[PDB]
RNA sequence: AGUGGUAAUGCGAAACACUGCCAGGUAACAAAUCAAUCCUCCCACGGUGAGCUUUCUUUUCACCAUAAUCCACCUUGGGCCUUUUACCGCGUUGUUCGGAGCGGGGGCUCAAGAUUGAAAAAUGCAGCUCUACGUACUGUUGUGAGUUCUGCGCAUUAACGCAAAAACCUGGGGUGU
RNA sequence: CACCGUCUAGGUUUCCGUGCUGUAAACUGAACCAACGGGAAGUUCCGGAGUCUUGUUUCGAGACAUCUGCCAGAUGGGGAGUUUGGCUG
RNA sequence: AGAAGACCCUGUUGAGUUUGACUCCAGUCUGGCUCUGUGCGGCGA
RNA sequence: CCCAACUGCAGACCGUACUCAUCACCGCAUCAGGUCCCCAAGCAUAGAAUGCUCUGGUACAUAGAGAAAGGUACACUCAGGGAAGUCGGCAAAAUAGAUGCGUAAGUUCGCAAGAAGCAUUGGCUCUGAGGGCAAAAAUUGCCAACUCAGAACUGCUUACGGCGGGGAAUCCAACUGUAUAAUUAAAACAUAGGUUUGUG
RNA sequence: ACACGAGUUGUUCGGAAACUGAGCACAACGUUAUAUCGUUUUGUUAGGAAAGUGAAGGUGGUCGGCCAUAACUGAAAAGGGGCAACAGAGAACCUGGGAUUAUAUUCCAAAAAGAAAUUGCAUGUGGG
RNA sequence: CGGGGAAACCCAGGUGGAGGCCUGUAGCGAUGCUGACGUGCAAAUCGCUCGUAUGAUUUGGGUAUCGGAGCGAAAGACUCA
C-alpha cells in the first residue's frame, strides 16, 4: 500500500539494488569462484515481509 | 474564529449565553431576592431594638 | 375498533413469555410510559427518560424518583414523617 | 485440575467493571470546617443516568468555601429531588427531604439515605436504588446513634456520621419481570462481565467440584465449610440452614 | 470609551481595544415516520452528428458541461417579540398544543435552499469549414422515480439512556478611567 | 503543700453560650485579585481577619487486631507425588 | 493397499479424572510469645 | 505603541509507482478455500430475488475428433399401477404469484392461520372513479403522473423466471438464541422465572 | 518470465509536528536471593519539599497619564514525564490541461490555463 | 370519527407502526443427500436443499486475559493445520 516508514523503504531499497546479477567480468578473473549470484530474490518465491 | 463578534454574541448583558427569557428572570431575582432579606434584615435590627426598650424601660417599673 | 381484548401493550410480545409474567408486566409497562402529574407546572406530563428519571414536558423540570411510576407509595410515607418531625422542631 | 471461574474472578482480567460511560463515584461532599459548625447550600442542577446504577445521580452547585469557584458534586438523588431544589447540607441545616445534617441532629425515626458508616467517607450505607435507614435511638454518653440497616441488621453508628434524608431515587424496579434474556443482556451491560450462568453440574470434574456423571448430580453435600480452600468453596458457603425457609425471615449476616 | 430598536435584537475599514480570575457554549455523538440536497434514472423540449429504411417510424442512439472562492439577498421549516386576549381553537401521515399566552396583525431572528452577479469563457465537448498534434466558424421541462445532506432534538427499544480531550467561541468581572 | 506567673480576648443571649454575620418544606441571580481605619499623597508597621501552642493534618479505633515476625496444633483432593500383589484352561 | 490393533491381554510403562487409598503441601482457623507503652484497681498464688 | 484593509517575502519533514486478488496477499503453487471499505445504469418484476442488455471488461482457465459399456450432473421425460420399494417416502414428484371468499380442534385469547379448502387471472377496444394552479368560484380555462374497478369483443397447445405440499395424533425441550473449526446441532447448554446460601 | 533502461514531484492530500479513548508503564516508591516485579485515570504519580511560570508594583532607555521593550522583589496556578486512533477528534485547493511510455486535487511561470484559501514575519499608506 | 347505554362502560370504521414476530436477498451459519470429490480445486472443498437475517445480530482496526495456565450460552470445546 501507501504506508511505509521510511526506515523499511530504504531496507526495500537496499534488496532493489542487490538483485542485479554478476557482471561478466567477474567471471574472468584469477581465482574465480562465483559463476551464478546464489541471491537472486523474486518478489513471488521468498518474501522479505519487512 | 475569522467572524466577528456580532454572528456570535447580541448587545446585551450575558449575550451569547444566555437568552432574553433567562437575562431577565436574573435581573429580577438580583432584585427581589437581595430586596428580601433587607426586609428581613431591617426586621431583625428592629426587634433587637424594641428588646432594648421593653427591659430597659423596666428599670422605671419595680 | 378495539384492537385486543386483554393483552393492552403486551400484544408486542405474542404468544410468548407466560400469561401471568405479561401480567405483572403489564401494570408497570403501562405506568412508565403514561404521563404523570406535574405538581409543580399543573399540568399532565411527567414523562419518565431513564429508571428513576422523570420530566415535565410543559415545565422542563426534572424530577428523581421511582422507577416505573412518579412517586412510589413509600415516598409519601417520608414526606409525611419528615413533615411532621419538623413541626416538632419549630 | 484447571482453576474454577469464582477463583478465576478475582484475577480481574475479563471480568472488571464496564466503567467507560460510568459517571464518577458518587458521594457526599467533603466534610469541611463549612458543615462542622454551619450549613452549605447548594442547587440541584440535573438529575442524571449512569450505567449500572438502578438510582437517579444529581449534580448539585455548591460554591466553594475558600476560592472563587463552583464545584460541580455528583451525588446520589432521593425521590422527590428535582432541578433547582437548593439542597442544604452540614449542622445548621434544617430536617427536610435533600439536606445533608448529622445522625445527631435528626430525630429519631426517621427515613434517611446515603448515611455513612464512619463520619466523612461520604456515604457508604443505604445507596441502592428505593433502600433507606431508620434512626431507631440515640445514645448521648457514648455520643453514637444506633439505625436500622435496609437487611434489617442493626448497627451503631457515630452521631457526628451524616446522612441525607430520603428513599434512595429509582426504587421499585425488582418489581418488572425481564422477560427475555435479551433484557438481561442489557443489564448486564454496563455492569461487568457475570453472564449468562453456567450451572456447575453442567460442567466436566475438571472444571468445577459439582461437574461430571453420568447424570447432572452433585455427589457431595453442597453446603461446604467455612475453612474450605478456594476451589473446594464453592456450593452454600457455610450454610447455617437449608431449605424453602418455612416460616418468619430471619436477618442474614454475622 | 461604542451605539440603534417598546422588544425579539440590529449596526463593523482602522477603539464596539485588552483579558490574572471565573462561568457557559463548540468540538459532541441518537430510532422510526414523513418531507427529502448534491447526484443518478426517466419523461418532455429541441440543436448537431450518427444508425435504419421493399414497407413503416414528425423516428432509434450519443451528446448538450459549469469547480472552489466571493458578492448582493425569494421561498418553507424552527425559535421568539410586540399588539389584540382565547375554552374552544391551531396544526401533523403520525402517537398534541395553548392564560406557564392558543389563534389572528405586524415583526426580529436561525437553518436549509432558490435568484442575480464576480469567477466563466477565454474553459469543456460534439460537429463542421478551409488552403499542419494547422485554422475560420456553428450549437450549448417535470404535484415522475430513487436519493441520510438536511429538517433532527433533554433524540429509539431501555432494569439499553448512547465517549473523551486538545483547539476554539461568547460572557461575567476587571483594565482602559 | 499554699500563692504567683504562663493565662489573653469574643457572635449571640438575659450569668448562659462555645467560635457563631445566611436558612427552618423546597422553585436554577451575584460574590475573587480589600475597602476602610489607626499608630508612627508615598513608604514601613497594625487592625480589619482575636490571641495562645507542654508540638500530634484531622476524625475513628487503640496497646486490642483492622498490625508484624516466628514457633505450635487441627483442618485441608484446593493441589502435588506415588501406588492400587500373584496364581489363573 | 492404507496404519508397529484404536478391542483384549501382558509390562513391577504412562496419563486425564475421582475419593473416609498412601505420604505430604498451600489456604482457612486456633493457641503461645512478639510487636506493646501509661495509670487506678480487681480476681489470684 | 495598537489596529485595519492591503502589499512584500517565505511556507520545512515523510508517504505517493503497481496490486488489493478465479495470477500480485494467506493456504508449499498463477490452489474452485479465505480476505475490511467506497461508487453502482436499462427492462420485466414487490425486487440488490431472478432473467436478459448499453458503458467498462472479457473470450483466460490443455485442445481436436467423436453415439461403446460404466459413471457424474447446479439435465430431462416415461404407458397402467401408485410406497407394493426401503430401517425409514431416503431421492424425486407435488404445492406455488396475486386478488375475492372461506377456515376447525386447542389456546397463555396473543394465536393456531397462508389452517384446511374453493374460485378468478390473457390480448384487445372502451367506460367509470381516484387530482393540481390560474382567473352557487356549486364554474369556466389549462395540465401532469399513475392506480384500481367495470364492460363488451376475442383467444388459449394452461405455455419464461421466481415462488408453502397439506392434515390427524404421541414423545421431548416453553420460546428467539448458543454449541463438539475437520463424522454428533440434539432432548444438551443458555434463558426469563423459582429457590437457597454467604455478606453491614 | 528474463536482460537493459527508466518511473513515484504537495504551504493545503494522508501522517507527524499537535488531541484524547480502551489501555501501556518511564520516573518516584515499595517488593524480591534476583527486577526481567508490583502500583502508576474513580481527577490522575510519588511520606509526597517534581510549578524556573509569573498578577501588581518598585528600578531607568521608548511611544502619546496609556503602551511597549530590558533587569530586582512576589500575588496567584495541588495532583511528574511520555505513549497509544493512516476508519474517532482535528485538517487552509479547486477546476481546466495537447502535462506522461509510466505520476498528478502533487507537474503547468507572466496572459503561471488559471481562480483561491491559509500561516509566520515585515514594510509603506491610513486610523487611535 | 361513528353507534349502543340511566350509568358503568361496550360495539364498529380508519389511523398508527410495535416485535430477541413471519416469508425472503446480502451477510452469518451448515440440515439432508449419509450427493460429488476422496493419491481432490481443497491436510475439510464443491453442488443443490436447509437455519437465521432489527438482533443475546454481523464485522474492521485497536486493546486486555495464557500453559497445570487462559477463555468458555459448557462441546474437555478453543488457545497460529
Ligand atoms: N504476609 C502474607 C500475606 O498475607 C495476606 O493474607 C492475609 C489475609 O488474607 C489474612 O488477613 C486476615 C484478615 O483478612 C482478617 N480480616 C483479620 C485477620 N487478623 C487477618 O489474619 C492475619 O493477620 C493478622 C495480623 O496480625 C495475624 O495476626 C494473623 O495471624 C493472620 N492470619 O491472613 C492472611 C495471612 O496473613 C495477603 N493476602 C497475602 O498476600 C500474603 O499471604
Ligand atoms: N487432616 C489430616 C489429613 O487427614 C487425611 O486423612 C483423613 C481423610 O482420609 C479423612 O478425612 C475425612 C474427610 O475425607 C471427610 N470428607 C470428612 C471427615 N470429617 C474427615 O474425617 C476426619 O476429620 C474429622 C475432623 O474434622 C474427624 O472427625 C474424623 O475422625 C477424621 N476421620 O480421615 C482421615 C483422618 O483425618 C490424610 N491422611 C492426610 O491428608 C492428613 O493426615
Ligand atoms: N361538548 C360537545 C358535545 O358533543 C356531543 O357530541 C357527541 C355525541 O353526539 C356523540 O356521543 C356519542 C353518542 O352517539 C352516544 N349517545 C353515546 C356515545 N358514547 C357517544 O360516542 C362518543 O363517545 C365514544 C366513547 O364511548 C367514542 O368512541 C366516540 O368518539 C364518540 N362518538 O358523539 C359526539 C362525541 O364525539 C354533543 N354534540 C353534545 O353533547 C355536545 O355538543
Ligand atoms: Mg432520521
Ligand atoms: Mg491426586
Ligand atoms: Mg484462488
Ligand atoms: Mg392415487
Ligand atoms: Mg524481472
Ligand atoms: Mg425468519
Ligand atoms: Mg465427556
Amino acid at each position: 500500500g501507501r504506508f511505509k516508514p521510511l526506515a523499511v523503504k530504504k531496507k526495500y531499497a537496499k534488496k532493489m539494488n542487490q538483485n542485479k546479477p554478476v557482471p561478466y567480468w567477474i567471471r574472468l578473473r584469477t581465482g574465480n569462484r562465483i559463476k551464478w549470484n546464489e541471491k537472486r530474490r523474486h518478489w513471488r518465491r521468498t518474501k522479505l515481509n519487512y | 474564529r475569522l467572524a466577528s463578534r456580532h454572528e456570535k454574541s447580541v448587545s446585551r448583558a450575558y449575550g451569547g449565553v444566555l437568552s432574553h427569557d433567562q437575562v431577565r428572570d436574573r435581573v429580577v431575582r438580583a432584585f427581589l431576592v437581595e430586596e428580601q432579606r433587607i426586609v428581613k434584615q431591617a426586621l431583625k435590627e428592629h426587634s433587637k431594638m424594641k428588646l432594648s426598650h421593653k427591659r430597659t424601660a423596666n428599670k422605671k417599673k419595680s | 375498533a378495539k384492537r385486543t381484548v386483554k393483552m393492552g401493550v403486551m400484544g408486542r410480545y405474542g404468544t410468548r413469555y407466560g400469561a401471568n409474567p405479561r401480567k405483572r408486566a403489564k401494570k408497570l409497562e403501562v405506568s412508565q410510559h403514561a404521563k404523570h402529574f406535574c405538581s409543580f407546572c399543573g399540568k399532565f406530563a411527567f414523562r419518565r427518560k431513564a429508571v428513576g428519571i422523570w420530566r415535565c414536558d410543559g415545565c422542563s423540570k426534572t424530577v428523581a424518583g421511582g422507577a416505573y411510576t412518579l412517586s412510589t407509595p413509600n415516598n409519601s410515607t417520608v414526606r409525611s414523617t419528615v413533615r411532621r418531625l419538623r413541626e416538632l422542631a419549630k | 485440575g484447571k482453576t474454577v471461574l469464582s477463583c478465576r474472578k478475582g484475577n480481574g482480567s475479563v471480568y472488571q467493571v464496564h466503567g467507560h460511560k460510568r459517571l464518577g463515584p458518587a458521594k457526599l461532599r467533603i466534610l469541611d470546617y463549612a458543615e462542622r459548625h454551619g450549613y452549605m447550600r447548594g442547587v440541584v442542577k440535573s438529575i442524571e443516568h449512569e450505567a449500572g446504577r438502578g438510582a437517579a445521580l444529581a449534580r448539585v452547585e455548591f460554591r466553594h468555601p475558600y476560592k472563587f469557584r463552583r464545584v460541580k458534586e455528583l451525588m446520589v438523588a432521593p425521590e422527590g429531588m428535582f432541578t433547582g431544589q437548593s439542597v442544604f447540607c452540614g449542622q445548621k441545616a434544617p430536617l427536610a427531604i435533600g439536606n445533608v445534617l448529622p445522625l445527631g441532629q435528626i430525630t429519631e425515626g426517621c427515613i434517611v439515605c446515603n448515611v455513612e458508616a464512619k463520619p466523612g467517607d461520604r456515604g457508604t450505607l443505604a445507596r441502592a436504588s428505593g433502600d433507606y435507614c431508620i434512626i431507631i435511638s440515640h445514645n448521648h454518653e457514648t455520643g453514637r446513634t444506633r439505625l436500622k440497616l435496609p437487611s434489617g441488621q442493626k448497627k451503631s453508628v457515630p452521631s457526628t456520621s451524616r446522612a441525607m434524608i430520603g428513599i434512595i431515587s429509582g426504587g421499585g424496579r425488582i418489581e418488572k419481570p425481564v422477560l427475555k434474556a435479551g433484557n438481561s443482556f442489557y443489564r448486564f451491560r454496563g455492569k461487568r462481565n457475570c453472564w449468562p450462568k453456567v450451572r456447575g453440574v453442567a460442567r466436566n470434574p475438571v472444571e468445577h467440584p459439582h461437574g461430571g456423571g453420568n447424570h447432572q448430580h452433585i455427589g457431595h453435600p453442597s453446603t461446604v465449610s467455612r475453612h474450605s480452600p478456594p476451589g473446594q468453596k464453592v456450593g452454600l458457603i457455610a450454610a447455617r440452614r437449608t431449605g424453602r425457609i418455612r416460616g418468619g425471615k430471619a436477618v442474614k449476616g454475622a
